[PDB]
């Protein structure tokens, strides 16, 4: 048996007869040492995909890397989040409306010189000033002019199977 | 065994001068839950189909540019999905917040406004509907942009302001106003005079927390509420089971590992098990892809008719026949789910009809008056005006009846004296 | 004599290790509520016996 | 130049599954060679077949895949123009009473204008402004008598 | 629940739904079940032929 893992004590209770051991998905996950008779668990190394937060080429040339599902135990500012650990950006304890958004309600953004990773602000704390006996009432009006944009069609295209294929 | 029953056989009594008109109603508060976003889930290809073995790696890049194309797909989807969540809840400018005081004409909102002692906003119903709902080898599951503290906090300020500005807010500014005259305002829009709330409003608030009790207690009590959010999460489930054990079917080769292929044979012998192997596991997560994008449509259809919804019963009162609950609508209130939105909509629906004699019109001096707003009922002996909604009558007035014509072309006119 | 099998004659079919998990398998089993002979005559071993005895 | 975002990504999605087949017409699929005309010139029929099913395998998966991400997207938009329809029915043709269908505010009218496939609405919309606090009553007593 | 109604006052309704008076429903109520039987012939006649 030929594998790549971290190898550690396991509790599971193999009877006198049992050498291998299946988890979900029929994967061989626990194993027995032959020549100590030892029952050890194997578990997959750490692995994830990486991410680029970049502000733009034109604006800036500096990035922040994030090692998605990945403690920052494995390898210039490394700061927690709940998406992987995070590298070049700093943590601010302001909030301000989500530019890059990260995940977990945490995004980022480049703010003066610097690449910072805040959690986003919903937006405005407005608190009604409801009473029993008063209402507000309008006076003036703005009409407005705004837009809406939606596609309608595709691009006809027809592709010849028999000339694409030979 | 039988043959299933449509309903009951009914049949109204139809007649060409009798009409049924409601002397009581009885509010009602329905629900109707409707999923918004799947689980954002990334499946890596190459570590999929060979995992850390460089020549199955090699022979993958024979095959051409199919696991960008598969990664492209599923990058969509999981935006997507964020997209979903975002438009149908993200549709507050400010965050708004219910006064401390609670004197909202005898309505009791405690069941549906946030608790401080509870989980950062989550209410009661909330919490019930949350606690209702019952690594591998290349599989990463991403984590939702919007959490649930900030999706539950923009349903907060949804509650905060539909109850205290009505359905201002939606269109400009926050315009406070007692929560008796917003109920009253929306009686006038399904036809019924304020009057009608102004005098019953005791009865009314007495009506509407006795529909939020049973539903809470419908919610607690019965866990098949959440059937599409926990078809959803199935779904999802099943697509990602049957991708795992699919890792596992030798599809014509020597064995179903790849690395015992690799140990056992030199790579001129090697390369068709691994060939074979390659072919059954990219057919299965092209399988597994097209059917993620079918799914992920289905559920942009649902948020966008969520988003619908909440934009035309929360924000507003829609004349729309049966877009929110069964009955005239009154107002909606937004709860958080799982993967999903509940709207529990508040309706009026008549009850305690009566039978009436009716009229097209009153022949009065050679005159023909029909009714300005209402229609003209008789209890026996006398003739009355009431409007269509109620049964509030009136002594026919030439305030409330207006003429055109004579008594000789409508049909049905009866004799009558109308006092001004 | 004859007796039903119950649901006697279930053994561990691959001597691998699985823990909370509900596996499907194939194998000579005993099929449940059958007939089992009750008793040293010669009897005729057919791929596997379930051979059961008491004090 | 960031208003168009919708007509440029269903212009890049086109563009990038036309660039996606076009290359697909060149990987080996594990054949000698990447091109027909060599597979023909190089070897007799009998050891020739096997390198042109080879290609023609790999060529006719990579269609089918562009054929059915095209029928998922050609749906997409059919939902799109659908609701296109729907808006120019009830928004230029009328006024919506509906809270949200048409710009945020009370709806007025709206005007349509062409696009390069699409279509935008121009909404026009009336928002009131500068509030003003008042006192109220649900009713006003006169000679015992309820007034609403 | 079902509340009856006689067909003319619910089309007097039904005009005062779209901001027409009823006056002129129940002053032209042959002409207009007139045109509504001749609306329902020709929909079985197209129906029918094509
Ligand atoms: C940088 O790029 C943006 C958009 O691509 C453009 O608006 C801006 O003018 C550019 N700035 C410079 C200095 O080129
Ligand atoms: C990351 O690693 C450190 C050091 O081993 C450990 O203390 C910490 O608990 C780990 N993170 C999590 C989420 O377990
Ligand atoms: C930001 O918050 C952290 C966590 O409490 C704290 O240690 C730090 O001093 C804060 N910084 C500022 C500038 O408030
Ligand atoms: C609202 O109802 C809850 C229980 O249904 C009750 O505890 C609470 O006191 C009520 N609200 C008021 C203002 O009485
Ligand atoms: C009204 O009268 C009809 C018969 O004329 C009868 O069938 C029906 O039950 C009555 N309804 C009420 C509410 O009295
Ligand atoms: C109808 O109402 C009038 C009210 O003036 C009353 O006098 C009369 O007795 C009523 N008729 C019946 C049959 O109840
Ligand atoms: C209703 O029908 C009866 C008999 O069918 C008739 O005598 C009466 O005139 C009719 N009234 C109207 C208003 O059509
Ligand atoms: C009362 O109605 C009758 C119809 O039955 C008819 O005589 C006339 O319209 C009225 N009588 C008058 C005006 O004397
Ligand atoms: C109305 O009064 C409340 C307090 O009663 C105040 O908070 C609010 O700003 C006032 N609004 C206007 C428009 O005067």
């Amino acid at each position: 048996l030929t594998g790549t893992g971290v190898l550690t004590e396991s509790n599971k209770k193999f009877l006198p007869f049992q050498q291998f051991g299946r988890d979900i998905a029929d994967t061989t996950d626990a194993v027995r040492d032959p020549q100590t008779l030892e029952i050890l668990d194997i578990t997959p190394c750490s692995f994830g995909g990486v991410s680029v937060i970049t502000p733009g080429t034109n604006t800036s040339n500096q990035v922040a890397v994030l090692y998605q599902d990945v403690n920052c135990t494995e390898v210039s500012n490394v700061f927690q989040t709940r998406a992987g650990c995070l590298i070049g950006a700093e943590h601010v304890n302001n909030s301000y409306e989500c530019d890059i958004p990260i995940g977990a309600g945490i995004c980022a953004s480049y703010q003066t010189q610097s690449i910072i990773a805040y959690t986003m602000s919903l937006g405005a704390e407005n608190s009604v000033a409801y009473s029993n006996n008063s209402i507000a009432i309008p006076t003036n009006f703005t009409i407005s002019v705004t837009t809406e944009i939606l596609p309608v069609s595709m691009t006809k295209t027809s592709v010849d199977c028999t000339m694409y294929i030979c | 065994a039988y043959t299933m029953s449509l309903g009951a056989e009914n049949s109204v009594a139809y007649s060409n001068n009798s009409i049924a008109i409601p002397t009581n109603f009885t509010i009602s508060v329905t629900t109707e839950i409707l999923p918004v976003s799947m689980t954002k889930t990334s499946v890596d290809c190459t570590m999929y189909i060979c995992g850390d073995s460089t020549e199955c790696s090699n022979l993958l890049l024979q095959y051409g540019s199919f696991c960008t194309q598969l990664n492209r797909a599923l990058t969509g989807i999981a935006v997507e999905q964020d997209k979903n969540t975002q438009e149908v809840f993200a549709q507050v400018k400010q965050i708004y917040k219910t006064p401390p005081i609670k004197d909202f004409g005898g309505f009791n909102f405690s069941q549906i406004l946030p608790d401080p002692s509870k989980p950062s906003k989550r209410s009661f119903i909330e919490d019930l509907l949350f606690n209702k709902v019952t690594k591998f080898n290349g599989l990463t599951v991403l984590p939702p942009l919007l959490t649930d503290e900030m999706i539950a906090q923009y349903t907060s300020a949804l509650l905060a302001g539909t109850i205290t500005s009505g359905w201002t807010f939606g269109a400009g500014a926050a315009l406070q106003i007692p929560f008796a005259m917003q109920m009253a305002y929306r009686f006038n829009g399904i036809g019924v005079t304020q009057n009608v709330l102004y005098e019953n409003q005791k009865l009314i608030a007495n009506q509407f927390n006795s529909a939020i009790g049973k539903i809470q207690d419908s919610l607690s009590s019965t866990a098949s509420a959440l059937g599409k959010l926990q078809d959803v999460v199935n779904q999802n489930a099943q697509a990602l089971n049957t991708l795992v054990k699919q890792l596992s079917s030798n599809f014509g080769a020597i064995s179903s590992v790849l690395n015992d292929i690799l140990s056992r044979l030199d790579p001129p012998e090697a390369e068709v098990q691994i060939d074979r192997l390659i072919t059954g596991r990219l057919q299965s997560l092209q399988t597994y892809v097209t059917q993620q994008l079918i799914r992920a449509a289905e559920i942009r259809a649902s948020a966008n008719l969520a988003a619908t919804k909440m934009s035309e019963c929360v924000l507003g009162q829609s004349k729309r026949v049966d877009f929110c609950g069964k009955g005239y609508h009154l107002m909606s209130f937004p709860q958080s789910a799982p993967h999903g939105v509940v709207f529990l909509h508040v309706t009026y629906v008549p009850a305690q009809e009566k039978n009436f004699t009716t009229a097209p019109a009153i022949c009065h001096d050679g005159k023909a008056h029909f009714p300005r707003e209402g229609v003209f009922v008789s209890n026996g002996t006398h003739w009355f005006v009431t409007q269509r909604n109620f049964y509030e009558p009136q002594i026919i007035t030439t305030d409330n009846t207006f003429v055109s014509g004579n008594c000789d072309v409508v049909i049905g006119i009866v004799n009558n004296t109308v006092y001004d | 004599a004859y007796t039903n099998s119950f649901t006697r004659g279930v053994y561990y079919p691959d001597k691998v290790f699985r823990s909370s998990v509900l596996h499907s398998t194939q194998d000579l089993f005993l099929p449940f509520f059958s007939n089992v002979t009750w008793f040293n005559p010669v009897l005729p071993f057919n791929d596997g016996v379930y051979f059961a005895s008491t004090e």
